[PDB]
């Protein structure tokens, strides 16, 4: 039973690919960016970055290059992945429908060649001649770029230059050049070759090969007015053009290295270097002419702009705007001032867009404690580390549809109320005034008003109707006072302005030219709503006026004019559902009981009887709820006030019970403000709280985060963080920044004297390792514990240990030194957050890394190096060895489920254990025999086991059972084969969807989520077989029928590949394609599911409809 | 407000002036 | 170093080393020993102990752990390297040849081998039916080298002391289960300047390029398998040939030739006790590497490569196997101490980076496996040790 569902629930957001050009047409600049297999397409317009296209590549972006060929009108774009599939693409705009199509497409790789130390490097030649790759070692690869060279065929050149650092396409040559770095064992040297198309091969090139500095990096292309390069090493700057040869070795740039660059200037004047430490440089290529003609480059000079974040990309857009996108942090907008600030720096952040960044560790918490559970991840690095939290979600006061516009609608003027009190505010558009009015009363309140005609607003009080208003200046609605009753259990709309006031009632119709007398009979009862639901944008025209009797909730639906009981149907909800308001959907409409308590009941309404329809449950809090439908959007869907509100909405048949994405409110009026949905005036019970599928909240920590773990008794985070300090002769160890280890309610340093076993240089960076404690309200890291020098915490756990009934946080540190491989000595140290303090318990020294650590049966497992053990806390709270297990390289990863144990190894595949209670001891049940480098591990079922490589691929390898007795029960058989396309860093037990009525034969059991290095989150759910044959024909289906966007083989894609094998993928089920059926059109799903038969009544497998198809990729897209 | 960043090319004066 | 790579890998994902995996595994190699149960004798049909010659492991699939060892009186052995019920190994045997068996070679991805022996014969045992497929004839002398490509399993080419180098194909029909030639390269090896100018090496680089290496030649030569060079009366010219990168004026002549999973990289070992590394893509035909410590004083010491490319394990005379870090040829190598004679084969399991077994001179294959921490709980302190991973001085 191994079939796999893996499905993205957040795409990547780590950007490594990066360009701006005239793409999309040949007047707007655009920006693209490539976050791994996303490519997402922006026109720089007035307001700023406007999303206009976001493709999947079937691969991983490592080479994105903008060319424009003599001819065409705009760029075109040549995409290169990491299983070498290069592309070229063509923005095609077709009015309203918006294509992106391929004019041409191959792979690239070699049988023959060492892929490359430095990486993909991909050039275009400056006249569009060539494409230049440099894939592996002692080749050189060249794609000519002629019209007929569709199918991409390219040929190979062959150089002495094995080791080749970075190759750049020169400026200002007739045959197109090369200008590289290479390394050899007499240093680093710079040389140039002109290619020849028609020779296949390299000439003499234009000037000489010169001895550089031995660390330069990379080289810039200067355009045709300066001509030549610059080589931009560590601490040494170089401009060469034939006898030209300038060199600066500014002070500012040696203390970390330049990794990314930009042009400003057209004519290459200006550059923008990226860094390391995130600081932003400008480099100055100074010009002067000779007398006149030929100009000359004089000096070269670098600034430093500021600082900004970690950059895998600078890209000056234009108007001093530059995108810096970072890898390791949230990717920024930022503007580059003509002048500096306060504490000096030309870079102002403008915006700022999220990035997961490295997902280090990761947990799933119910903080609510409701159902719905909470991702809280550790991410980023360096200065850019944080806590970023995922969640799963969507006197002034008063409730009324106010139309003061007849047909533009909206709401300009506005009434306030206190409790008892009310007055009419001046709300001219976006501003208020305060004034008293002599004319009005402001000694009673206001809860439901409503407009008619000709703008007829009157005020209401229990006394009588009094106006003295602007726009209606008549009481021409007047409602009747019967017995001067207070406006509760009230429902009004535009077209009549009545609320429940005293008990000798007819019908209020008093209006221009109309007086209605529905409701004649004598009605003691006070009948909480006595108007009608629109169906649409109608007014005045109910197409039934039925809404049942509140007294008994009947399932069989009455007419109102008849007015007699039909048959009984009791419910489980006695208690009469709080509020029953129908809400319209799309083309939907339904009836629903809002039981607050529990119990909700959902029907259908057919036409005049309306019989009954199907029902669903789902819980709620205890708290009374009213159905609220808001017009704002295409979808007039409902708004709950629970404890929880859920704002249904509407599918083909099957309506999702979405979360608000706010802690709770009771009574609230939504507006329908287009500008802004999301934020609006509303108000709370008490305060004033103003109110995608996925939120995320970030903590910033200014330091690099390690591991997290909840510990719900103490209701704390305890995240190991890594902190980067400067080491000086003078005063110990400064840090760098006020990151969060430093700023701390309270603080507290480790003393531990078993550690007996080194001074560093005046500028070494060190690390400082702490534990913080962090509330889960507030934040804020309550606590900061740092370990001794030179140790490492690795590993972390919050449990609870043997008898103790006290919480444990349980932290496995190494001491780690220059001069070692491999760490020879570590520490387990227990502590308890008893009331803002972080006491130390025990210690445990061991001689090793403690790489992880899990709670076993209330017994602490641990991972030495090369070594599994298992540790009992004895009554003195000493842990006590118990059982060791030695075969194994190292146990970097430890994951276990009752009994069982299963250990991932840096060469060797996942290592499944068993504890054994009566003998004492670990017993190697089976062992994966297929050599994988572990990245993460996880425990699906009692026999499937879910392994990550570290090549970016999953598999699952499962305990056979059918074996006979003998040597090959020992073995774990990979059976599941993937290709992610993504390092997956962390695996975990949980979902982000509400945990209720999951029992109700769900396609999918268990839910696990992975998080990566490139900030994507996925989930695997396991299939049963059946599911999972008909998702395989389905994809194949979909494989056949949909195209990919650079003509890329989705099974290619998804095939297992290593640098030794590339298996086919086998036992996974691609969820994203899977969910892909419901963005093809109509017809394209009719070509689909042609010939395909589903078993779903019975055992009879009818031919498949497209709307059997929808239901079951729904249901799948449900879980996500 | 020396030729150091003075200058920076723009594409149109209106590109980010409602940002 | 390994735990800083480790430490940093969540935080920046992956990187290129320059060879196939992400982590320095230098520190690890003085770990390698062989356990007493891990050494085997090869013994002969009169019963005393002959030398083991040839061995490598399969590369069909749920049997990359089984060992073929040849000896010196014709016999094969299957042995079971990961298995660990601590009996006999030798889970088959039959005698493949009357006289010496000079090399074996798995087909790639299937239980079955070929035979190059002193009958001037291969012959092709199917493994897991336990009978001959056929027998290759047509070398004169002594066949000396048989290779497969790793790309195709039908096509195979030996190398024999006559000076030929003869390229069968399974595909084609054989006239009374004698498999004929399908292309012959004569005097391939041949000192212009008792004869026996004979081939040693022959291996594989892609489907139709092959690397070849002589006795007293000197000069490493390639050859394009698409050219028909029966036909050749004049002697053949290689499309690309590696002069001699040395010193030395004696008859040099190379050993053994290894290529890494890439194909790019060929290691070749000489005469003169050195392992040149050359680069097969580029124009540099200057040797990229130079590795020395060992003595390659006989033809029968022959080298490999670990599963990622990172180190290179090579025999000796000195009687210890030595392994380099190939990024670091400047560094010591690791001396595999422990065989009483000269180590003459060595083999990196492809499939686990854990095992070596290396077959020498002294009648014994010893498995060297990777255990890592000397401490643990008791039970065998030096009888379960008879070889031992130590720094060479
Ligand atoms: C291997 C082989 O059959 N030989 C050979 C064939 C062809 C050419 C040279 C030689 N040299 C030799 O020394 C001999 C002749 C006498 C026996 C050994």
């Amino acid at each position: 039973m191994s079939y796999n569902y893996v499905v993205t629930a957040q795409k990547p957001t780590a950007v490594n690919g990066c360009v701006t050009g005239h793409f999309t047409s040949a007047e707007d600049l655009n920006l693209l960016i490539a976050k791994n297999t996303r490519l997402e397409i922006y026109v720089v317009t007035a307001e700023g970055l406007r999303p206009v296209k976001e493709v999947g590549m079937y691969g991983k972006i490592a080479v994105m290059e903008l060319f424009r060929p003599k001819g065409e009108s705009k760029d075109l774009l040549f995409i290169l992945t990491a299983k070498y599939n290069a592309c070229i693409l063509e923005y095609k705009q077709s009015g309203e429908s918006i294509d992106i199509i391929t004019r041409a497409h191959g792979n690239v790789q070699d049988r023959i060649g060492r892929p490359s130390e430095t990486g993909i490097i991909g050039i275009i030649d400056p006249e569009c001649r060539m494409i230049g790759l440099r894939l592996y070692d002692g080749l050189f690869k060249v794609i000519p770029l002629d019209r007929d060279n569709k199918e991409l065929k390219a040929f190979n050149i062959r150089l002495e230059e094995l080791h080749v650092i970075d190759v750049k396409f020169l400026y200002g040559c007739q045959a197109p050049t090369i200008c590289f770095v290479y390394q050899d064992p007499q240093g680093r040297h710079v040389k140039t070759y002109e290619v020849s198309l028609r020779e296949k091969e390299f000439n003499k090139g234009p000037w000489k090969q010169e001895n550089v500095e031995a660390e330069a990096s990379m080289v810039i292309a200067v355009p045709e007015p300066f001509g030549g390069a610059i080589i931009i090493g560590q601490e040494s700057i170089t401009y060469h053009n034939g006898d030209k040869y300038l060199a600066i070795a500014p002070p500012i740039i040696k203390q970390s290295t330049i990794v990314c660059h930009n042009r400003v200037d057209p004519n290459g004047s200006r550059y923008l270097l990226g860094d390391m430490e995130g600081r932003l440089f400008m480099l100055l290529l100074e010009k002067e002419e000779q007398m006149d003609g030929t100009v000359t480059l004089k000096d070269l000079r670098v600034e430093l702009l500021g600082e900004t974040s970690i950059a895998e990309c600078l890209t000056y857009l234009d108007n001093g705007v530059v995108f810096v996108g970072s890898r390791l942090g949230d990717s920024q907008l930022v503007k580059l001032n003509v002048d500096s600030n306060e504490q000096g720096s030309y870079v102002v952040a403008m915006e700022t867009f999220t990035n997961l960044g490295p997902i280090v560790d990761m947990c799933v918490v119910d903080l609510e404690r409701q159902g719905q559970g909470q991702l809280v991840t550790c991410s980023g690095a360096f200065k850019e580390g944080s806590l970023r939290i995922i969640r799963n979600g969507i006197g002034i006061k008063g409730l009324w549809p106010l139309r003061s516009d007849p047909n533009r609608e909206t709401d300009d003027t506005l009434v306030l109320s206190f409790v008892g009190q009310t007055r009419v505010l001046m709300l001219n558009g976006e501003e208020v005034e305060e004034t008293e009015l002599m004319g009005f009363v402001d000694d009673q309140q206001t809860f439901f008003c409503g407009n008619v005609a000709h703008q007829q607003l009157i005020q209401i009080t229990s006394a009588s109707v009094r106006l003295v208003s602007q726009e209606p200046k008549a009481l021409v609605s007047e409602w009747k006072e019967p017995q001067a009753k207070n406006i509760s259990v009230a429902s009004c709309n535009s077209s009549q302005v009545v609320v429940a006031v005293g008990r000798a009632l007819y019908y209020l119709q008093i209006h221009p030219q109309e007086l209605r007398q529905i409701s004649h009979t004598e009605m003691e009862h006070e009948v909480a709503c006595l108007d009608i639901t629109p169906l649409g944008d109608s007014n005045g025209l109910s197409p039934l006026c039925a809404i049942g009797l509140w007294t008994d909730i009947s399932a069989r639906i009455l007419k109102l004019p008849s007015f007699e009981l039909l048959h009984k149907e009791m419910l489980g909800g006695e208690i009469i559902p709080r509020s029953i308001l129908m809400t319209t959907f799309e083309s939907s409409h339904y009836l629903l009981c809002a039981l607050g308590d529990g119990a909700l009941f959902y029907f259908g309404l057919n036409i005049e009887t309306g019989l009954l329809s199907d029902r669903k449950k789902v819980t709620l809090g205890t708290q009374p709820t009213v159905l609220r439908t808001f017009r704002s959007l295409s979808t007039t869907n409902v708004f709950a006030c629970s404890d929880r509100p859920t704002v249904i909405y509407s599918s083909n048949h099957k309506l999702v019970f979405s979360n608000v994405n706010l802690k709770e409110v009771n009574y609230m009026c939504p507006l329908n403000s287009d500008g802004y949905p999301d934020s609006l005036a509303l108000a709370n019970n008490s305060t004033l709280t103003i109110g995608q599928k996925l939120h995320i909240r970030t903590v910033p920590l200014y330091e690099s985060p390690r591991k997290i773990c909840y510990q719900e008794v103490s209701q704390c985070f305890g995240v190991l963080s890594s902190r980067i300090e400067v080491q000086d002769t003078s005063g110990g160890t400064t840090a760098l920044r006020p990151s969060a280890s430093t700023q701390a309610l309270s603080s507290s340093v480790s003393s531990s004297k078993l550690f007996s076993s080194h001074e560093t240089s005046f500028g070494e960076e060190v690390e400082v390792h702490n534990l913080l404690i962090i509330d889960q309200h507030t934040f804020e890291v309550l606590h900061a514990h740092q370990f001794l020098q030179n140790e490492y915490a690795l590993s972390l756990v919050s449990c609870k240990l043997g008898k103790d009934p006290n919480t444990y946080f349980i932290v496995g540190t190494a001491m780690v030194y220059p001069e070692e491989a491999e760490p020879k000595q570590g520490r387990i140290v227990v502590f308890q957050y008893s009331d803002g303090k972080l006491q130390t318990v025990a210690e445990k020294e061991v001689k090793g890394a403690v790489y992880s650590m899990v709670e076993f049966n209330g017994k602490l497992l641990a991972s030495i190096n090369s070594t599994v053990r298992l540790y009992e806390w004895t009554t003195e709270k000493e842990l006590r060895t118990e059982c060791n297990h030695y075969n194994n390289i190292m146990a970097l990863y430890l994951k276990t489920k009752g009994d069982f144990i299963l250990v991932g190894d840096l060469m060797r595949s996942v290592l499944l254990l068993a504890y054994k209670p009566m003998e004492g001891n670990f017993e190697e049940i089976a062992r994966d025999f297929n050599p994988n480098w572990m990245s993460a591990v996880e425990i699906l079922d009692d026999d499937n086991f879910l392994g990550a490589e570290n090549a970016f691929n999953l598999f699952v390898c499962q305990k056979d059972s059918a074996a006979t007795t003998d040597e090959e029960r020992q073995h774990l058989q990979e059976v599941g084969l993937f290709h992610l396309g993504e390092f997956v860093n962390v695996f975990c037990h949980g979902s982000l969807v509400m945990q209720n009525l999951g029992e109700t034969s769900t396609p999918t059991q268990g839910s696990v989520l992975f998080g990566t290095v490139n900030g994507m989150i996925g989930l695997v759910t396991s299939l049963s077989e059946s599911w999972y044959n008909l998702l395989l024909d389905m994809q194949n289906r979909l494989n056949k029928v949909i195209k990919s966007v650079g003509k890329i083989e989705h099974s290619f894609w998804r095939s297992f590949h290593t640098e030794r094998k590339t298996e086919p993928a086998t036992g996974f089920i691609d969820g994203d394609l899977i969910e892909s059926f419901l963005d093809i059109s109509r017809p394209k799903m009719q070509e689909v599911v042609a010939n395909l038969q589903y078993d779903d009544g019975s055992g009879m497998k009818r031919e498949a409809t497209a709307d059997d198809l929808i239901k079951v990729v729904e249901e799948l897209t449900r879980i996500h | 407000m020396a030729d150091f960043l003075k200058g920076l090319p723009v594409y149109n004066k209106s590109n980010f002036s409602r940002f | 170093m390994l735990f800083n790579s480790v430490l940093r890998q969540p935080q920046l994902g992956v990187l290129r080393n320059g060879w196939s995996s992400q982590y320095p595994l230098q520190s690890l190699l003085t770990g390698y020993q062989c356990s007493g149960n891990d050494e085997h004798t090869s013994y002969g049909e009169t019963g005393v102990p002959v030398p083991p010659f040839g061995c490598t492991f399969s590369s069909a699939p749920n049997m990359e752990h089984v060992l073929a060892v040849a000896n010196e009186e014709g016999f094969v052995r299957l042995y079971n390297t990961e298995s660990q019920s601590f009996r006999k190994k030798c889970f088959k045997e039959w005698m493949a040849h009357w006289n010496a068996v000079f090399d074996l070679a798995w087909v790639p991805g299937e239980l079955k081998l070929v035979t190059a022996a002193g009958d001037q014969t291969a012959k092709f045992w199917d493994v897991k039916a336990g009978e001959l497929i056929g027998t290759c004839k047509g070398h004169q002398c002594s066949l000396k080298s048989v290779a497969f490509s790793k790309f195709e399993k039908a096509v195979f080419c030996t190398g024999g002391r006559d000076g030929n180098i003869m390229v069968w194909d399974t595909r084609c029909n054989k006239k009374d289960g004698f498999y004929r030639q399908v292309n012959q390269i004569s005097g391939a090896h041949n000192t212009s300047d008792d004869f026996q100018q004979s081939v040693t090496v022959v291996l594989f680089q892609d489907e139709n390029t092959l690397v070849s290496a002589g006795a007293v030649d000197g000069i490493i030569k390639v050859w394009d398998l698409r050219k028909n060079y029966t036909a050749y009366r004049q002697e053949p010219i290689a499309s690309k040939s590696f002069l001699y990168p040395g010193s030395s004026t004696r008859k040099l002549g190379y050993s053994s030739l290894i290529l890494d999973s890439t194909g790019s990289t060929l290691f070749a070992n000489c005469t003169d006790d050195n392992i040149y590394m050359f680069n097969m893509t580029g124009l540099k035909t200057s040797p990229v590497a130079i590795f020395n410590g060992h003595q390659n004083s006989t033809f029968y010491v022959k080298s490999s490569l670990s599963p990622d490319d990172q180190f290179l394990v090579s025999g000796s005379s000195d009687e210890a196997a030595y392994i380099w870090k190939v990024s670091t040829p400047w560094q010591p190598p690791t001396v595999l101490l422990g065989h009483s004679q000269e180590v003459t084969s060595v083999c990196w399991c492809p499939s686990d980076f854990t095992k070596i077994a290396t077959c020498s001179d002294d009648n014994t294959l010893k498995i060297w496996r990777l255990n890592r921490g000397l401490e643990e709980k008791p039970g065998g302190d030096k009888l379960s040790t008879v070889g031992w991973a130590s720094q060479k001085k």
